[PDB]
């Protein structure tokens, strides 16, 4: 018990909206502070709203006029509206009950929040050029969308100095990756390297040979 | 107007058994009740450490110690362990809201000093085919974190064209590797001739430049 | 023996926690309110209903002044229509409020340096207060499905949280001493008239 599970994060455009549910057990949300916190993408904790146990309701300056705070008493559940969604509120968003610091928190759901389509991503070589004797070699997975993606190399057999590197948001609004791995020099004439690269929410799988 | 929460440091090199000092201050004197200390591991949910700037929240281990008073408050782990290496925020609760976290503290692992291996790839024939030409400069195994990279296109210093990212620290090794891509149009690729990137590290007394020259083998 | 007490009120050397605010009825006098308002020395002095200044000359049947001690940002709670834990749990005006409000800070009366414990404020309640209600409890604050049976602990707290009043917080967060004058309807306390 003592858990407070969330749900209803998901892909919306802008001006969008969702409506995220917060269920607890060991505790009961209508006589607690209960707060909802968001966390962007690399960046650090923002508090978003908070509902008194006596009802009253305070909300982010960036938020007002556009999220709502509620609550079901019989279902024992924390609910934020969220409307008029901009690109800015893309983030993991928890919910958290407040007693002296906030001690019992949520598992999060993520919001992404973008007015692009989803697509798979294209596969380029990073050959081995001129690169002691070590030689790096990878794919870019280039304008997919949304995250995440996932590479292997060589099937899963080769998994020493490997580097999958985080996503990086291009202006497009669609997601660049890198995936580079160090091998001997003396291995590139000999062994073949491929890249798979699995992009689940468009359905892709990938295998790119990389080569000299 | 409002409160606002500054960390020091923002990143922080300690080994096990070390001893770490975070601290957190506050733009205005606040009451200690208001702040509370909470670790983070990556892909994971808040943990509160500690509330009323020196209360130890139940389960958490003893080598936690929250102080601090005023506008000055500190975290303190008293001999460093293995699952303590994460990120850690200061809050404070302001009775009427909002509610504002630090900046956040990166605890990582203390290693030695540790030279990047810098590669330079040139854009693909199968990505040039469709229009744009993307360069990416690998920096790899190096330590500490800090790393500076600068594209040179004919000897121009490229500023808003590139993005770059970085790995966590290597589970084996300790070290951190750092990927740039410099996206350009085709025409726009094919408008030079030479293309670099330049690395600035600790390890490297002098930069070293990869460099290419684009159509030449 | 005419004038209105309200020199027990205001210069009084140590007020109530604003949980347990103080009530002085005042019936059969003479109230100033040149005096009151024309020594200026307070950092609010808000009047919702009435002229602060051409007050002296109604009459009422009694005047209650209530009075305690807050922190300076929850000065601005202290009026009809506002919300938080001082209004919802400490101190409620009533949304059609004819009265006034005066304040003034108090930093070198009620700030100890190590702070000042004696000032407390409800932090814990399931409902808002009803206009003009004063809760005294100290039992414990049961926030879960188990009973507390006046025990600390998991979902189980104090109700009443101290200001820790430092002499060296923000001023928004020192001590700060507030009388609410309410002017309730045989009228007998009047002004100079
Ligand atoms: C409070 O005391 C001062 C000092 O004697 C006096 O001047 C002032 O009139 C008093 N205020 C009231 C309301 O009695």
């Amino acid at each position: 018990e003592v858990q407070l599970v969330e749900s209803g994060g998901g892909l919306v455009q802008p001006g969008g909206s969702l409506r995220l549910s917060c269920a607890a057990s060991g505790f009961i949300v209508g006589w607690n502070y209960m707060s909802w916190v968001r966390q962007a993408p690399g960046k650090g904790l923002e508090w978003v709203s908070v509902i008194y146990p006596g009802g009253s309701t305070y909300y982010a300056d960036s938020v007002k006029g556009r999220f709502t705070i509620s609550r079901h008493n019989s279902k024992n559940t924390l609910y934020l509206q969220m409307n008029s969604l901009r690109a800015e509120d893309t983030a993991v968003y928890y919910c958290a009950r407040e007693a002296y610091g906030m001690d019992v928190w949520g598992q999060g759901t993520t919001v992404t929040v973008s007015s692009a389509s989803t697509k798979g991503p294209s596969v380029f070589p990073l050959a081995p050029s001129s690169k002691g004797g070590t030689a790096a070699l990878g794919c870019l997975v280039k304008d997919y969308f949304p995250e995440p993606v996932t590479v292997s190399w060589n099937s899963g057999a080769l998994t020493s100095g490997v580097h999958t590197f985080p996503a990086v948001l291009q202006s497009s609004g669609l997601y660049s990756l890198s995936s580079v791995v160090t091998v001997p020099s003396s291995s590139l004439g000999t062994q073949t390297y491929i890249c798979n690269v699995n992009h689940k929410p468009s359905n892709t799988k990938v295998d790119k040979r990389v080569e000299p | 107007d409002d409160i606002v929460m500054t960390q020091s440091p923002s990143f922080l090199s300690a080994s096990v058994g070390d001893r770490v000092t975070i601290t957190c201050r506050a733009s205005q004197g606040i009451p200690s009740s208001y702040l509370a200390w909470y670790q983070q591991k990556p892909g994971k949910a808040p943990k509160l450490l500690i509330y009323a700037a020196s209360t130890l929240q139940s389960g958490v281990p003893s080598r936690f110690s929250g102080s601090g008073s005023g506008t000055e408050f500190t975290l303190t782990i008293s001999s460093l362990q293995p699952e303590d290496f994460a990120t850690y925020y200061c809050q404070q609760l302001n009775s009427y809201p909002p509610y504002t976290f630090g900046q956040g503290t990166k605890l990582e692992i203390k290693r030695t000093v540790a030279a990047p291996s810098v590669f330079i790839f040139p854009p693909s024939d199968e990505q040039l085919k469709s229009g744009t030409a993307s360069v990416v400069c690998l920096l790899n195994n190096f330590y500490p974190r800090e790393a500076k990279v600068q594209w040179k296109v004919d000897n121009a210093l490229q500023s808003g064209n590139s993005q770059e990212s970085v790995t966590e620290q290597d589970s084996k090794d300790s070290t951190y590797s750092l990927s740039s891509t410099l996206t350009l149009s085709k025409a726009d690729y094919e408008k030079h001739k030479v293309y670099a990137c330049e690395v600035t590290h600790q390890g490297l007394s002098s930069p070293v430049t990869k460099s290419f020259n684009r159509g030449e083998c | 023996t005419n004038l209105c007490p309200f020199g027990e009120v205001f210069n009084a050397t140590r007020f109530a926690s604003v949980y347990a605010w103080n009530r002085k009825r005042i019936s059969n006098c003479v109230a100033d309110y040149s005096v009151l308002y024309n020594s200026a020395s307070f950092s609010t002095f808000k009047c919702y209903g009435v002229s602060p200044t051409k007050l002296n000359d109604l009459c009422f049947t009694n005047v209650y002044a209530d009075s305690f001690v807050i922190r300076g940002d929850e000065v601005r709670q202290i009026a009809p229509g506002q919300t938080g834990n001082i209004a919802d749990y400490n101190y409620k005006l009533p949304d059609d409020f004819t009265g006034c409000v005066i304040a003034w800070n108090s930093n070198n009366l009620d700030s100890k340096v190590g702070g000042n414990y004696n000032y407390l404020y409800r932090l814990f309640r399931k409902s808002n207060l009803k206009p003009f209600e004063r809760d005294i409890s100290t039992e414990i604050y049961q926030a879960g499905s188990t009973p507390c049976n006046g025990v600390k602990g998991f979902n189980c707290y104090f109700p009443l949280q101290s200001y820790g009043f430092q002499p060296t917080y923000g001023v928004g967060y020192q001590p700060y001493r507030v009388v609410v004058l309410s002017f309730e309807l045989p009228a007998t306390v009047c002004g100079p008239k």
